[PDB]
């Protein structure tokens, strides 16, 4: 009976892994349980067609 | 007019000590008529039928203070609960004096129940202040009860929120098992080496041998025990170097008890000030009509202030227990008890002798052992995380870029798939 | 990120039905033109553009 | 086996249905000598409690024991709980003070109570306040006891919600009311919603702080709890007519049946320890007389009956002891000084009867008020747009406000369902900027009489 | 301006109905017009109530 986490979070969280040092998304959810880093890419967002 | 004071088990060195404290508190407190009138029972080992005997005989008494007096009893249930039980059908407060459960202070069940023995949560209020001493942020929790360990738990909680600091490992089990090697290996790959310890003495003796017979007690480690650990088979199978902590003139009974009644004693004097005085019932035979002035008899004990005694200023808090009250802290110095700090309730004094610690030199232990090693986790990405199956086993396909440089590739090991 | 956007929820609705578990996915079916749009960081599709 | 069921009362019930009972109940008997004893007493003093338990333990053993209390005295039960910690007997308890929740039992302890925790009534409080989406509201608590639970409970339940509640930051009371401090720690709160975790004899005082604040307003709702609410007749002058509370206590459901639910549990824990073991009757010997070293059992029904089937009801219990899915009351206070019953909650989900929420307007006589809205519309695309609730999620998506539709079962009938439907729009962000701005309460549905609007013979 | 209603007395603080017209108020900046033998016994009140 709880919302939880899975994925790099759901391995995180659980301390099998040590540090994630991947494209990860910095938004404002992830980091009121973890701590994260200053970016080092700046990005928006757009679309891919055809 | 007459008042009944009620004791259990007075001791032989007691039974004329209780009586020169009814004297006492008849001394100096005015020339009003009112009068004391002393009770003391003797158990025996069954506390149903003795539970019955005092309860009808504190009915029949109609008593303002019940007291709690069991230092020397080997039994190992240390249950004063059913007369507080029954008082707090009328909310008569019982004053403990021996017991350092936090489960007793649950004030949800314990109505009219206080106590100058304060437990084991102030044992970690005083370890939070060893941490400031220190100026460590990571701990390592290891609590077998789990009725005073979540109220320990809890307590250390409030205790981190001021850094908002957290606890690294949470360990809470089954008192009495043997076998807890896998949640210490698990604390020996965590970072810290700062070992809590709230147990029983068997509980205590079983991580104590589990400790010695795996080297838990060398360099770096970080000892951190209290009052429970450091008594019975456990300060027998005690590692040397070990700190603990003691209730100054906790143990001691006669003025502990004296101090006590002189604090019951002027604050009924205070209370006799304010009038709408009930009194409890004959509730023995149907009589069932609660005691009026109940909460307001323990409010007026609740913000009763004292300096004068013999451990000194006695003052009761929100649990009800001894405001900032004296503590050693001891040393196994070569298995010989060596007080190594003092403590009152706001600041750690050490002593002339040094602070000698299981492992290598006398300084604090710098625990953070480090994770030199880092175990990486990473989603496939495609401009990002390039992966290649071995070639022949377990290479790569040394590759250069256009200006003349081998991109330097990592032994991975990815997911073999994404299916279920 | 559009959960929290009530206001964009009915993309988010014609979304929901549609997801894919990873990114190449999506890469094969709008090669293949079996999509016909996907949301990403500008710098990657730029790459793979 | 040998069960006893005791009731020390005042309230006139007569012995012999309860001698009753048992006859036709248990059809399918699997313990054979299954002798009941139905007893009837008046006081509840702790001395005929014990008397009584080792004149029972004396008669023939009994293993079941049941009691129920009329009086309002909880630690009674805290009494039974250390005769649950000698005797190793599993007893039940039904009703008043024997059924009052107390916080943690021990191990050496089986007691039984039958009623909700803590976490469950607010489970069933934020369920109310699910099925009103009232989003806005605080949290008030004093140092009461059972009270950092009580709050940890709301924090893990609002950070694992499906809505996602904007709850403003708790405030707690300290001391006894400066009406410095206090007042400060009161005027932080413009919500319209107030859950007070307290004793009875605090929230006398703070609802008479509330009212000299003029924090007692018909916006203002108050939540509170079964611990502070206590006797149903005995109702102090200084609560608001409209005192959301939820209690266990039913009359639709009486202590007869019950009891009899009980004896079910306890006749069904049997029969399963007899498939399971032969030597059933385990229990002591005799109070008095008492030597040392106590023949400890390992076949009891404390740890075994955690789960139970009874009438199509899941009468499971908990890891403490304490009941899954009980049968909770909610009441609100009437203009009549009454506990009004309002609602009933299910095992798990909850259903009421007025699902238009009430609101008893007249709360006290100090009130002059007359900013609610009755706002109709009719479905225009641009403007109007009505859609279900999310399934999913038992809730409008935020954006959206909800209206009640008329729908009728068909042109014969001239009863309908208020389906309370999402709605957005043009229309409807008007409605919302007035609301900011104007700062009314509002009141939205649908025309069911038909179109726009058209005289049809002098009527419209 | 944003002006709150204007609290008027009637005596001395009663405790019955004056600190009805004074609990009323939940802003900052209040103005004050009475004698320096009132003054004492207002600003003792607001004082009481903070
Ligand atoms: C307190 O008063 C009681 C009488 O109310 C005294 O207790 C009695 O003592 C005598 C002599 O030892 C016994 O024979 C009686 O059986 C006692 N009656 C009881 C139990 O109430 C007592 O002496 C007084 N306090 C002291 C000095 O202990
Ligand atoms: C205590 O528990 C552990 C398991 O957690 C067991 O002992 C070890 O078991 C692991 C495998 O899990 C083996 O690799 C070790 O060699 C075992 N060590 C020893 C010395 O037994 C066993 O259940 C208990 N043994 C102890 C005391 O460690
Ligand atoms: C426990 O308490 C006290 C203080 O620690 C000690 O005994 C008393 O000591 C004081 C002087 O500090 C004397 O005035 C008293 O006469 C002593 N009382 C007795 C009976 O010894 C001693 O440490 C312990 N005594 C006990 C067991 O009460
Ligand atoms: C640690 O314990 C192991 C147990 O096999 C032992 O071999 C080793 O000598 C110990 N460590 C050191 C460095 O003494
Ligand atoms: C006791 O309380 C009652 C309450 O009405 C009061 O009338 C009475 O004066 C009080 N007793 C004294 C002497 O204060
Ligand atoms: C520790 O002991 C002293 C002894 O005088 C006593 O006053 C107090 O309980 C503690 N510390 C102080 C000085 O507050
Ligand atoms: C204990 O004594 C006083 C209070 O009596 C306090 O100000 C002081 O900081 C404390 N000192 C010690 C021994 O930590
Ligand atoms: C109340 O019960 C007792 C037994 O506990 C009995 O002796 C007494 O007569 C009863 N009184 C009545 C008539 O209620
Ligand atoms: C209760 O749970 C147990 C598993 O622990 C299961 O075997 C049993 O069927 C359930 N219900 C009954 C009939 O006791
Ligand atoms: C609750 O009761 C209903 C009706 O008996 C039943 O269908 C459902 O499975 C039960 N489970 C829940 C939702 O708690
Ligand atoms: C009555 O029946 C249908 C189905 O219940 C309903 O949709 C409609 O309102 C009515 N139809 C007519 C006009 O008879
Ligand atoms: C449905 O009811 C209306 C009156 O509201 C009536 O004019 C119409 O004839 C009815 N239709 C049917 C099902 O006969």
């Amino acid at each position: 009976n709880k919302k939880e986490w899975n994925g790099m979070m759901g391995e995180l969280l659980s301390g099998q892994a040590d540090m994630i040092v991947a494209p990860l998304t910095i938004n404002n959810e992830r980091a009121q349980y973890i701590e994260f880093s200053k970016p080092f890419k700046y990005q928006g967002l757009t679309i891919l067609v055809k | 007019k007459i008042v009944n004071i009620g004791a259990v088990l007075s001791t032989r060195k007691h039974e004329q000590m209780f009586r020169e404290a009814v004297n006492q508190a008849n001394k100096r407190h005015g020339s009003w008529k009112i009068q004391l009138n002393a009770t003391s029972v003797t158990h025996k080992p069954n506390a149903i039928q003795m539970a019955l005997s005092v309860c009808e005989d504190l009915i029949s008494s109609q008593v303002y203070a019940i007291l709690v007096s069991h230092p020397p009893t080997p039994n190992d249930h240390f249950t004063p609960t059913p007369v507080s039980y029954t008082a707090g059908f009328y909310r008569i407060p019982v004053l403990g004096l021996t017991t350092r459960m936090s489960i007793y202070s649950d004030k949800s069940i314990h109505l009219s129940f206080l106590r100058t023995v304060p437990p084991y949560s102030h044992q970690s209020s005083v370890w939070f202040e060893m941490m400031r001493v220190y100026n460590w942020n990571h701990i390592i929790l290891l609590v077998s009860d789990d009725h005073e360990g979540r109220a320990a738990q809890k307590r250390l909680e409030t205790l981190l929120e001021e850094r908002e600091s957290k606890a690294e490992k949470v360990l809470q089990f089954d008192p009495g098992t043997k076998n807890v090697t896998a949640l210490l290996m698990e604390a020996r790959e965590l970072e810290a080496r700062v070992i809590i310890l709230s147990a029983s003495e068997d509980d205590a003796a079983t991580v104590y041998r589990a400790a010695a017979m795996l080297n838990m007690t060398g360099s770096g480690y970080v000892w951190l025990v209290g009052e429970r650990e450091i008594s019975g088979n456990a300060l027998r199978y005690a590692p040397d170097g070990i700190i603990g902590l003691q209730l100054i003139n906790g143990k001691n009974e006669s003025a502990h008890i004296s101090d006590a009644v002189g604090v019951v004693a002027q604050a009924v004097h205070e209370l006799l000030e304010k009038e709408n005085i009930t009194d409890p019932p004959r509730g023995c035979v149907g009589n069932t009509n609660i005691w009026k002035t109940g909460p307001l008899f323990k409010r007026v004990l609740m913000s009763s202030k004292y300096a004068d005694g013999v451990t000194g200023r006695v003052e009761f808090n929100e649990d009800g227990d001894r405001k900032f009250a004296n503590y050693s802290i001891m040393n196994l110095q070569n298995r010989k008890l060596v007080q190594v700090g003092i403590y009152n309730g706001t600041h750690v004094i050490p002593n002339d002798r040094k602070i000698i610690w299981p492992g290598g030199e006398t300084e604090k232990p710098r625990g953070y052992q480090m994770s030199t090693r880092l175990k990486i986790v990473t989603i496939h990405q495609e401009p990002f995380v390039y992966v290649k199956p071995t070639m022949s086993d377990g290479t790569c396909k040394e590759e250069f870029t256009v200006n003349g440089d081998p991109v330097k590739k990592v032994i991975c090991t990815g997911p073999n798939d994404t299916s279920p | 990120y559009f959960r929290r956007q009530v206001e964009l929820s009915t993309m988010y609705r014609h979304m929901e039905k549609h997801n894919y578990e990873s990114a190449a996915e999506a890469i094969q079916a709008v090669r293949d033109n079996k999509l016909h749009a996907f949301i990403w960081d500008s710098a990657v599709l730029e790459f793979e553009a | 086996l040998n069960i006893a069921v005791l009731l020390g009362h005042s309230h006139d019930v007569t012995e012999r249905e309860l001698r009753n009972l048992w006859g036709p109940e248990q059809a399918t008997g699997l313990p054979l000598d299954v002798n009941v004893v139905a007893l009837l007493m008046n006081r509840t003093d702790p001395k005929s409690l014990i008397t009584h338990v080792c004149d029972l333990m004396s008669g023939a053993r009994i293993h079941g024991l049941v009691f129920g209390d009329d009086t309002d005295q909880e630690a009674v039960a805290q009494m039974l709980d250390f005769i649950s910690s000698q005797t190793f007997i599993p007893i039940l308890g039904i009703h008043g003070g024997a059924s009052m929740i107390m916080a943690d039992k021990d191990p050496t302890s089986t007691f039984f109570q039958f009623g909700a925790s803590i976490q469950q009534q607010a489970t069933v409080m934020l369920k109310i306040m699910q099925d009103y989406d009232w989003h806005v509201f605080s949290l008030v608590t004093t140092i009461f006891p059972g009270y950092r639970d009580f709050i940890s409970f709301i924090k893990t339940t609002v950070d694992n919600s499906f809505v996602g509640w904007d709850m403003q930051n708790v405030i707690t009371l300290d001391t006894s009311f400066e009406d410095a401090k206090t007042q400060v720690q009161l005027k932080k709160i413009h919500s319209s919603v107030i859950l007070l975790y307290c004793s009875k004899d605090e929230a006398v005082l703070i609802l008479s702080e509330a009212r000299s604040l003029g924090l007692t307003g018909y916006d203002f709702f108050w939540i509170v709890p079964s611990l502070v609410s206590g006797n149903t007749e005995l109702i102090p002058k200084e609560f608001p007519s409209g005192l959301i509370s939820v209690s266990y206590d039913d009359w639709d459901y009486s202590l007869e049946a019950r009891v009899r639910d009980g004896l079910g549990i306890l006749t069904t824990a049997a029969s399963s320890m007899l498939e399971k073991f032969s030597y059933i009757p385990e229990a002591k010997a005799s109070c008095y007389g008492q030597a040392e070293k106590p023949e400890t059992p390992l076949h009891t029904l404390h740890q075994f009956m955690v789960n139970v089937t009874w009438d199509g009801k899941d009468l499971s219990f908990t890891e403490e002891g304490y009941q899954v899915h009980p049968r909770l009351v909610v009441i609100v206070l009437n203009k009549d000084r009454e506990w009004e019953k309002v609602g009933k909650w299910e095992n798990q989900t909850l259903s009421l009867r007025h699902a238009v929420w009430p609101r008893y307007k007249s709360f006290s006589d100090c009130e002059p008020d007359d900013n609610h809205l009755s706002i109709v519309t009719l479905e225009e695309a641009p403007f109007v747009i009505v859609e279900d609730i999310d399934p999913l999620t038992e809730t409008c998506v935020r954006n959206t406000v909800p209206c009640r539709k008329f729908v009728k079962i068909n042109n014969s009938t001239n009863e309908g369902m208020n389906v309370k439907k999402c709605c957005k729009g043009f229309c409807i962000d008007i409605l919302k900027k007035l609301s900011r701005t104007v700062k009314f309460t509002y009141d939205l549905y649908l025309v069911t009489n038909g179109k726009h609007g058209k005289k049809v013979n002098n009527v419209w």
